[PDB]
RNA sequence: CGGUCUCCUCGACUAGACGUCGCUUGUCCACGGACGAAAUGCAGCUAAGGGAAGUCGGCAAACUGGCCGUGCACCUUUGGAAGAUACGGUGGCUCCAGAGGCCAUGGCUCGUGUGGAACUGUUGCUGUGCAGGGGAAUCUGACUGUUUAAUUGAAACCCA
RNA sequence: CACCAUGUUCAA
RNA sequence: CCGUCGUUGCUACCGAUGGUGGCUGGAUAGAGUCAUCAGGAGGUUGUGGAGGGCAUCCCAGCCGAAAUUGGACGAUGUCCAGCCACUAGAGGAAGCAAAAGUCGUAACAAGGUUGCUGUAGGUGAACCUGCAGCAGGAUCAUU
RNA sequence: AUCCACUGCAGCGAAGGCGUUCUGCAAGUGCACGUCCGUCGAUCAAGAAUGAGAGUUCGGGGAGCAAAGAUGAUCAGACACCG
RNA sequence: GGGCUGCAGGUCUGCUGGGUGGCCGGUUUGUUGUUUCUCUGGCCAGCUGUGUUGGGCUGCAACGGCUGGUACGUCCCUGCGCCCACCGAUGGUGAGGCUCCUGCCAAAAGUCU
RNA sequence: AAUCUGGUUGAUCCUGCCAGCAGUCAUAUGCUUUGUUCAAGGGCUAAGCCAUGCACGUCUCAGCGCAAACGGAGUGACAGUGGAUCUGUGAAUGGCUCCUUACAUCAGCAGUCAUCUACGUGAUAGAGUGUGCUCGGUCCACCUGCAAGGACCCCAUUGGACAUCCACCAAAACCUUGUGGCUAAUACACGUUCGACCCAGUCAGCCAUGCAACACUCGGCAUCACCGGUGGUGGCGGAUGUAUGCCCAGCUGAUACGAAGACCAGCGGCCGCAAGGCCAGUGUUGGUUGACUCAGGCUGGCCCUGGCCGCAGUGCUGGUGGAUUUCGUGCAUGCGCAUGCCCCACUUGAUCGCAAGAGCUUCUGACCUAUCAGCUUGACUGUGGUGUAUCGGACCACAGUGGCCUUGACGGGUAACGGAGAAUCAGGGUUCGAUUCCGGAGAGGGAGCCUGAGAGACGGCUACCACUACCAAGGUGGGCAGCAGGCACGCAAAUUGCCCCAUGCAAAGACAGUCUGUGAGGCAGCGACGAACAGUA
């Protein structure tokens, strides 16, 4: 799906020398058919994927497969709808208490967030994403989770 | 001047954001090295940056240090002509160096230094040591050994024309760094070169 | 045109530097020496405002500047330098020898010592690094270095440097159980042993300390202080009420009684 | 030099049965010649500085002019006004994209039809012929159509 | 069940 | 007790025709600077040779100003558009206020034609009339 | 054109509104019930559908009544009540 | 959920309409009298002891002065004390670890029955 | 103090407002005003305009002293003081103001694993270095260079300027300026042996021993061909001993869950005289974080005689002061022979932290307005670059069609700088906050820059605009929303004061001999803003 990039350029993995002699084991992941992949484990509680780590797919602004750190705040959201590429719009209906009436308001939130193609999930599912570098001129989370 | 801000830069909802400041020095940019390929002299200009650091324009490289990943190399190589760039055609044809554009190098190293390393003759030219038979025939019979049907078709030209990718930013390093393509990487621009040549 | 500012209202200095509001428009700004400037004592405040040696700022500088004043075993001449926590500060030419602590309230004090409490000190590792070389470093919050620990001092634990000679003679784990003092917070001045460390990852973990009697306060692991192997051995002399907050009652029945029997003559 | 019925109708530029030039066809026939050819005239052009001060009256001439892109106000019978007003561009060359068809994803044909860029020139390109000046009101006839062949084309007649 | 309009200003 | 009408004053509205100030956007020209391309006034070191060290020349090198080309940033002028704010106006038309001006008596009683509502027409002014409704009516009530 | 009397502390309709008889057309409420569904509901800016009479539009109709108008009285006036 | 062994009151049980004072619990305040105990400085027996002066501290102690003079066991209710229902885990390494047990068979008696 | 009272009527009870009553660290004003102590004070309007003066300079023993400027004193390089000057460093802080600005600023929270850093502080630091050598520089050799070959030299420390000064001066001036001659450095340029040693590695050679007739070759012939050479294992070694930053590429930066055999090579060890068999021994590579491509480390980045690079950088100064005894053997040991020692500070610079800052970024939280309902087209995402200190449409090229919105988008308004806070306040709340502390913005309006660690600086420069000052008409200038002060504008707001005594800041700088500066700040003057305590008996 979008795991597709552009075939202007070879998308490459930084990490990983395609052209090594003797390469080591170090990336030959414990299910894949030899394909090394360089990926970390943000460590904050959260799990790498198996499509994250048994994949081909190559994704700068990854959190698992990419220099892209997680640190800050971490927010739960819900996927309003996804209509740009590897990018999403999450939404967090949240309730403001006005002091004066001790009631609620109904607020809300947008964010676009970055999808990596390593999540499988449906506009309407939830997602716990993190805060990472400004990876555009709105988008400086990525999606850690999603919950179906 | 100009500046890398987002003041001017309307609102993520599309509204107009009214600017009550002044253009801070920190927020600069200078103008591009837009860095040309240039046979014969190199020209670089030291640039004084935020803390009183260097940076260097390169304008007007002519070659660079180039590195064999496989072969760990990195011979000074006299690129040739910017040949592929990712989007824009304007700095192919321009000649414009910039990181991550396509590059015929000269690779007449690499061919002599694989020479003087595995006595091995790529091309038919066109004292004897011991301990060099030796030490040439041990590093034959390494493990890894072995030229790739792409490198090996060029570098047994002879002129050679390797494909390098530059690596270094120019604009930003004064240096045209770079990397020989190897397999994969190397079929893929070898294949948008043939496209092109045929297209 | 901005760049660092030079001075610090007298409004906007550290509280826990008793600076009288209505005696100055300015306070004298810490330079960015070793210690934190909001966890610092700036030596015109030591040598004016609690050792009373300088009536003034002109007499802090000349004191200061005549070289007998001697902080961590060497002498500085800087009216700001930020004297910190648990530094050694001499004066000769008085026999004056103090180790600046915290008291129960959180203030600096200035606790008179002897000969060995003088010769060393006392300096907690907050980062453990490797410079060019491979050579293993230990970042302390005295900012120093320390450029070849031994391997087994990890990150919180403190140790125990020779003012002389500036290595290390010592060093004493973080482990439950050890004595530790409180540097920061509502807490601070606070002494009590290690109970339990609350770890969160991401943040800041949470150290859970029992007072000398029996009360128990929590706090910051980047807040603790490790002074001690236990409650029998602590690596430092210790004021008087040894870092037993008393409660609010208390210390008003104590400034009462006080008052009273020192007007009783 | 007026008028008078129909048919055929090439090439280039172009939107073209405009306009300009050319092959085919036809023609050099209109009373001529000298003299740079007065004044005046009828025609074609220019004109500094000013810009309607000329005149009953901007009459006459001039300005504008094709196409592409952006864009366009009052008022309105909601249809218009509108090409409103206005702004920018336009050549030459070298390229880059871009649509289709046939034989069998290669051979061949293949946008005179568009967009972008680089270079270029004494800033200049609808380079010639051709080719709106525009805006704001009052009176009036709703409009379109009609009209005194040979002084009045109108506000007249007609219309719905 | 013809027609029957009006009453200067403050003060009470 | 209501409405024309009369007097004086104040407030806002409509009004051919305007005026001023500000902001934003576009177009056009474009100061200065920054970057680039050039340039080399001038200053200053060396090459051995032949004159026995002197502008001897040659050949070179280093620094280097003015000027040149040109990308950017962009002041500012002019035009255009939109918007807003303030403001002049012949005339028209309202509102309000001010002891004792004029014409009526519409309302308050069945107010002398019950009153009022919506709409439409007429009229010096209140108002009158039609249609339908209402009682807040002058009827809580008659095979 | 309109459906007297019957015609009411009567009924129906969300309201406006609805009255001769036979009849076509679809509908609603209530009631009865060991029928079904299983929370599918309440109120509602925006939005939508009905909405007396007056008024307008196009084509007919015109008895009666009746704005405007005419007109005779009444009146000081009376393009007011009344005819 | 049954319950209730077990503290106070309530279910129960019989009462109380006497007028002052000092003494004693406790030290309650200005006093003395210690010195438990660090600390201070020398001397003295080759920096440790040993008595000591100075203020610190109170194991406190009195002196005037003192003020302070409802009950057992029984049916259950909470604070707890229990018996009686049915069906987050695991795996490695250390820590400049702790605790307990720890050579052979086993009388009688002891336990599960 | 959880508070009411007067007003509609002939009287009554309500709704409802008006008015009263109270307050304000709100402003203005009228009359009146004795003392002591505190205290706001050109904010509202005109971020309008400014005459004059001052507000930023700085020197120690410790960068440069041949000024006779003052001066002690004698064969002396400089005694000392010392204006000046060059150099360094500061002028980016402070002070003022609130015009702008409506998720903007700001407050609290958080991130930089996306960054920069002068002063401060704690550590650090070994550059004759493009090939093994020729090759740090000269002196010889051999043959399209060599594999082991030599004699010296470098180490008592460089060069050229321009200042102050003298002299001639252009100009009406100008905080405008030319020229000639000396003369300094911690200025500028330039230079670096002994600051290493060893090891890795690179080149070359040699040894011991072993299968083998396979491959590729050196030697003889125009691909059919006949004899040598290299291979495996275990070692030794002659040449050098590639220091570090930036840049590019490759490698590393582990593991923390678990069972056994055969065989063929080699390598050990065991039984072994050996043959041969065999497996009992068996020590001779990893920091940080929650997470990393991070820290750190390794390797490559000279080639076949010119060519190419020249990978820019880093030398604890070719520095200064005070002190003073610098022998290599002085001490001693064992008997001069061999070994451990034989000034202290300051300071230019480089690296790594820390500290102190900054930039950017996160989450949540602001007023009125629908007589503002649709807004946006670099607009929203992506890939590849650019630029930056760094992330980022910040910019660009190519792709796509997104992004926000009745949970109020976009627009408009400012009796909008934000907050800490102020006034009331039973409770809940209402109103304000130009103003001292923090943050932002600005310096007449704009914009562009240089220097520097830091500025889009304005008591810096450059230009345009609006006003404006001097003039000898050619030219030169200006920037009080710093402190006093003036004109305007207004209802409306002070002295053209003294001083660094206190508080601080800065600098090449403790104090004094020998005046550091400071309109920051303090103290005074004016001051019924506003507070507290007394008198007028």
């Amino acid at each position: 799906t979008e795991v597709e990039l552009d075939d202007n350029a070879f998308h490459k993995q930084d990490n990983i020398f395609l052209a090594a002699k003797n390469p080591s084991s170090k990336w030959v992941a414990p299910g894949s058919k030899g394909r090394r992949r360089w990926w970390k484990k943000i460590g904050l509680g959260f799990k790498t994927p198996k499509a994250a780590i048994l994949g081909t797919y190559i994704d700068h602004k990854c959190p698992f497969t990419s220099k892209v750190s997680i640190r800050g705040r971490i927010l739960r959201g819900i996927i309003i709808r996804h209509k740009m590429f590897r990018t999403v719009v999450v939404r967090r209906n949240y309730l403001h208490y006005q002091k004066k009436y001790k009631r609620y308001e109904k607020r809300h939130k947008n964010w676009s967030v970055h999808i990596s193609p390593a999540f499988d999930f449906s506009i309407g599912d939830e997602v716990v994403f993190g805060q990472c570098r400004p990876l555009s001129k709105t988008v400086t989370f990525n999606v850690l989770q999603v919950v179906p | 001047g100009i500046t890398r801000w987002d003041l001017h830069k309307k609102r993520a909802t599309g509204g107009k954001r009214h600017i009550h400041r002044k253009k801070r020095k920190f927020e600069l940019g200078r103008p591009p090295a837009a860095t040309k390929l240039v046979h014969g002299e190199r020209r670089v200009r030291r640039v004084r940056t935020r803390g009183g650091n260097r940076k260097w324009r390169a304008l007007r490289l002519s070659g660079g240090i180039f590195s064999w990943g496989s072969e760990n190399t990195a011979k000074h190589c006299r690129i040739l002509d910017v040949v592929y760039n990712a989007t824009n055609n304007e700095l192919v044809r321009t000649k414009t160096l910039v990181k991550g554009c396509i590059v015929q190098i000269d690779g007449t190293p690499f061919r002599n230094w694989y020479y003087k390393w595995y006595g091995i003759r790529l091309c038919n030219p066109k004292r004897v040591y011991k301990n060099h038979l030796r030490k040439t025939h041990l590093r034959r019979k390494q493990k890894g050994f072995g030229l790739e049907e792409g490198l090996q078709a060029q570098l047994a030209v002879p002129v050679c024309k390797i494909l390098a990718r530059i690596s270094s930013r120019p604009g930003q390093d004064g240096r045209a760094n770079g990397y020989i393509l190897e397999g994969k990487e190397l079929e893929f621009y070898q294949k948008k070169l043939d496209k092109k040549k045929h297209k | 045109a901005r760049g660092p500012k030079k001075h610090l209202k007298r409004l906007a200095a550290p509280k826990h530097w008793m600076m009288d509001k209505l005696g100055g428009i300015f306070a004298p700004k810490p330079r960015a020496g070793p210690h934190k400037s909001q966890q610092c004592l700036p030596l015109i405040l030591i040598v004016r405002n609690r050792l009373k040696y300088a009536l003034n700022y002109r007499e802090a500088h000349m004191i200061l500047k005549q070289r007998y004043v001697k902080v961590d075993g060497k002498v500085r001449t800087d009216i700001k330098f930020p004297a910190g926590f648990m530094d050694v500060i001499e004066i000769p030419k008085t026999g004056d020898k103090f180790r600046v602590l915290y008291d129960t309230k959180g203030r600096f004090i200035l606790h008179k010592i002897k000969g060995e409490e003088v010769d060393f000190k006392l300096c907690k590792v907050v980062k453990k690094g490797t410079a060019k070389k491979e050579t293993p470093y230990v970042v302390t919050h005295d900012g120093r270095t320390l450029r070849f620990p031994d391997p087994n001092l990890k990150k919180n634990d403190t140790v125990v440097i020779d003012l002389k000679t500036g290595k290390i003679k010592e060093w004493v784990r973080f482990k439950v159980g050890c004595l530790l003092m409180v540097t920061s917070g509502a807490n601070t001045g606070r002494v009590g042993e290690l109970v339990n460390r609350e770890r969160h990852p991401g943040s800041f973990d949470i150290i859970h300390l029992k007072d000398a009697a029996d009360n128990k306060f929590a706090t910051r692991a980047d807040n603790v202080f490790v002074i001690g192997s236990s409650i029998y051995h602590p690596l430092v002399s210790l004021p008087k009420l040894k870092g037993v907050k008393l409660s609010i009652v208390e210390d008003r029945e104590k400034k009462l009684a006080h008052n009273s029997k020192k007007q009783k003559q």
